[PDB]
RNA sequence: UUGAGCCUUGAUGUGUAGGAUAGGUGGGAGGCUUUGAAGUGUGGACGCCAGUCUGCAUGGAGCCGACCUUGAAAUACCACC
């Protein structure tokens, strides 16, 4: 409800994304996490964009 | 007189033929002069858009009829090559700032990376009337000898107005009607080849060949 | 409507300004020559003219950050001056929060109230008392200046051009605050029905003749 | 015609304007109102494209040269009076500043030869030969005489600082977005001069002024931005 | 009568620095003047009110262009808009 839904789009070029939830009113700031990207088979950085 | 008789003698509404027009232009012959005739083509482009501007050149088998001071204002190998290739001067800064004011002007100006002084030596007056070296035109290139050779061979350059009508040097009236064809068609072919890929619609509508003192006629 | 109210730290009695001769100049012949006048703990004297006369530099000379070529101004020994500059960019700098900027003032006040309360009396909340000071916009910066004046509590308010970026709903709030304020002030606002609203000692300034104190300024504009 | 397509902006922790969309285009003057602290200038920046929204698209006009006036009339104090106006046109000012790295760099390379060759050509296309010729005449037309053209912007009364900042936006201008044009309050003679200048020439305009009488005399629409 | 689109023709347009109300594009320096001029008197319309401008006879055939302050070059003309 209050926690909106966001997707972390991979930064390896391929189209892949993990979907989570983020409290969208504390301050606007994208999530940066290093998560596995199966298409390229490596641990890359995941910036968020819905 | 002429302005009031040629107007009724020649009608610009009817589209003439190449062979009829080349003869009629020489047939007018009202005033005595060198009669350096030229052309004007209504290109179909949007000169409002930067990328659809068509500034180019082509090497003509008849040149322009006169030679200019085509020198390479870049001291070094390019200037050394141009001096023996037949420029109007050498490349130095003595004629760019201390002589760029005293010296009136030359015909053309090529540039080289050895001494890029001409990029500011002209300032506002040297290239204010179209004397700067175009990076895409090939004037500002290391091959000073090649640039001088092209200038001697007679590469005529053309540009656009704010609406997209190209007029440029094509040759004098001293060259015969048969010789006019491998200039007109050569220029048209070069323009067609260099036409931008973003040229929507019909890009050539009207060609008009005109005299320096006489009027112009619709060729096609 | 931002609730703004200007208090008085210490009430001075005899008179405040008492200026004799300024004759301030920058490049041309001095924008004014004498401007001898008194205050008598009055109200306003709404300096005004046209653009480029030099009312802002007159106020600069009065407040003392610019000194005249030769002359004397002087204030009462108990005079506390609050200043609202025509341009205020030297103030909103050094990357402070709204809370930190508003707390850098204040004489003897608790950090949590009487400084987070003067902020809420003028359109601010918890989500806004943490944004940087150098990012607020126009009327908000002007309102912050009003808040600093409310906490400094000065006797004399110089207040160059207060109605610049206000809401047209903060304009009358400031109008009421000024007419309920019991100190001394000057201001050079160009608004018609602000000087017409409260002015009493209007002083016009011109490259040749500096008029002074016709009255309500309605009588001034009527005589003119 | 510039269009906003579901534009939202979130400053801090609460959205400023929620999912706005409206069409601007024509010889009309959409003066917009709103309490200070609520959109207005941020929406103007979004329309100008300097700042992007958190959600939505600018849906910009192709190459129609959005011409803008800023809220700050004191942000220009080091650039001279004849410098600000010529800096108003971006693609000219940027090319001029880059070409200024010729007399200041005593070393030139092979690539730099091509770059100096083509940047001068671009300057000629962008009319650098008349860049300062078209600016002084406009500055004299607005009412700023010659004596202060090369003087610094600091030594100017703000009523004339605005007079020059307005002329800074007058270079082949469709779609002029004017931020707060009064403030540093004009006498009233300058205000009527403004209103006649603005309502004589025909273009698409967006005013944000707070002056009710000025807005009445100028504008035909009111793009109020109040609730959400 | 009032709009919008097209064709043709005619009017239409400064600076900063001037002998001068210079749209570019540059082609060029010699055309233009008597199929009646230089300048004289007669006025239409426009007019950052200084001037363009064209009906007009007579007076009868010089003026212009170049140099020149200048960002630009000049109704020396024409085509392209
Ligand atoms: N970069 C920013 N980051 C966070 N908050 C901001 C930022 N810029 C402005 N704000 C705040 O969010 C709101 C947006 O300010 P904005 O510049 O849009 O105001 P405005 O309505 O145009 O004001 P004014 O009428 O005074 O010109 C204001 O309340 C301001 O305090
Ligand atoms: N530092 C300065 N150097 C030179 N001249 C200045 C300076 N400051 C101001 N002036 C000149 O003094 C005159 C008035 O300046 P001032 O800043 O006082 O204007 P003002 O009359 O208050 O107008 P406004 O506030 O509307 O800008 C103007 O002619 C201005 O050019
Ligand atoms: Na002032
Ligand atoms: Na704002």
């Amino acid at each position: 409800g209050i926690r909106e839904k966001i997707k972390l789009v991979s930064s390896a070029g391929t189209g892949h994304f993990y979907t989570t939830t983020k409290n969208k009113r504390t301050k606007p700031e994208k999530l940066e996490l290093k998560k596995f990207d199966p298409v390229v088979r490596q641990h890359v950085i995941y910036k968020e964009a819905k | 007189k002429r302005m009031r008789v040629i107007r009724e003698k020649v009608d610009a509404t009817k589209q003439y033929d190449i062979n009829e027009a080349i003869a009629l232009l020489k047939e007018l012959a009202t005033a005595k002069f060198v009669e350096s005739v030229d052309v004007a083509v209504n290109l179909g482009i949007d000169a409002r858009k930067s990328d659809q501007n068509v500034r180019g050149a082509t090497v003509l088998p008849h040149g322009t009829g006169r030679s200019v001071r085509v020198a390479v204002f870049t001291q070094g190998a390019n200037a050394e090559a141009a001096k023996a290739a037949g420029a109007e001067l050498v490349g130095m800064e003595d004629l760019a700032d201390q002589i760029k004011k005293g010296e009136m002007n030359f015909d053309v100006v090529i540039a080289s990376p050895d001494a890029m002084r001409v990029v500011g030596q002209l300032g506002q007056v040297l290239g204010p009337r179209g004397l700067m070296p175009n990076p895409k035109v090939g004037t500002v290139t290391p091959n000073v000898a090649e640039a001088v050779k092209n200038a001697k061979a007679g590469q005529v350059r053309y540009r656009n107005d704010k609406n997209g009508i190209i007029h440029t040097t094509i040759g004098k009236v001293d060259f015969d009607a048969d010789k006019l064809k491998e200039n007109l068609e050569a220029l048209l072919v070069a323009l067609k080849k260099a036409k931008p890929t973003q040229a929507k619609g019909v890009y050539i509508k009207k060609v008009s060949i005109s005299t320096t003192m006489g009027a112009g006629v619709a060729v096609d | 409507n931002p609730f703004i109210r200007f208090e008085q730290d210490k009430k001075l009695f005899r008179n405040a300004l008492e200026v004799e001769g300024l004759t301030k100049g920058f490049d041309n012949g001095p924008l004014f020559k004498n401007l001898n006048l008194l205050l008598e703990v009055g109200e306003k004297l709404a300096v005004l003219g046209t653009n480029g006369v030099g009312k802002s530099t007159l106020l600069k000379t009065l407040v003392g950050d610019l000194q005249p070529d030769s002359g004397t101004v002087k204030w009462s020994e108990n005079a506390r001056i609050g200043y609202y500059a025509q341009d205020h960019e030297y103030e909103f700098e050094n990357d402070l929060t709204v809370f930190e900027w508003m707390s850098q003032w204040k004489q003897e006040g608790d950090d949590e109230q009487a400084v987070r309360s003067i902020l809420g009396r003028l359109l601010f909340s918890q989500d806004d008392i943490k944004k940087p000071a150098k990012v607020l916009s126009g009327g908000e910066k002007g309102r912050m200046l009003f808040g600093k004046l409310m906490m400094q509590k000065p006797n004399i308010l110089i207040m160059d051009q207060p109605t610049n970026h206000l809401d047209m709903e903060s304009i009358e709030s400031l109008n009421m605050a000024l007419e309920l304020y019991q100190g001394t002030l000057i201001f050079v606002s160009h608004d018609r029905e602000f000087v017409s609203s409260l002015a009493t000692r209007i002083l016009e300034i011109t490259p040749e003749r500096v008029i002074d104190f016709s009255g309500n300024y309605e009588d001034y504009l009527r005589s003119k | 015609m510039l269009v906003s397509s579901n534009v939202t902006m979130q400053f801090g922790s609460k959205p400023l304007f929620e999912n706005i969309s409206v069409k601007f285009g024509g010889g009309n003057r959409y003066g917009l109102i709103g309490a200070n602290g609520s959109g207005k200038s941020t929406f103007m920046k979004i329309l100008g494209g300097d700042l992007e929204p958190t959600l939505g698209n600018v849906s910009l006009d192709p190459n129609e040269r959005i011409g803008k006036l800023r809220q700050d009339q004191f942000a220009f104090e080091e650039f001279t009076v004849l410098d600000t106006v010529i800096m108003g046109h971006k693609e000219l000012w940027e090319v001029k500043q880059e070409r200024d790295r010729i007399y200041a760099l005593p070393e030139m390379s092979e690539e730099d030869g091509y770059k100096v060759a083509d940047l001068e050509v671009k300057y000629g296309e962008m009319d650098g030969y008349s860049a300062e010729a078209r600016a002084g005449e406009l500055l004299l037309g607005v009412g700023i005489p010659v004596e202060q053209h090369y003087g610094p912007m600091s030594e100017v009364a703000p009523g004339w600082k605005l007079r020059v900042l307005l002329a800074q936006a007058l270079f082949a201008d469709p779609d002029i977005l004017l931020l707060d044009q009064p403030t540093n309050n004009l006498d009233i003679d300058t205000i009527r001069w403004l209103e006649q200048v603005l309502n004589e020439r025909d273009s698409t305009m967006i005013i944000i002024s707070h002056d009710r009488h000025f807005l009445n005399m100028v504008c035909t629409h009111m793009a109020d931005l109040d609730y959400g």
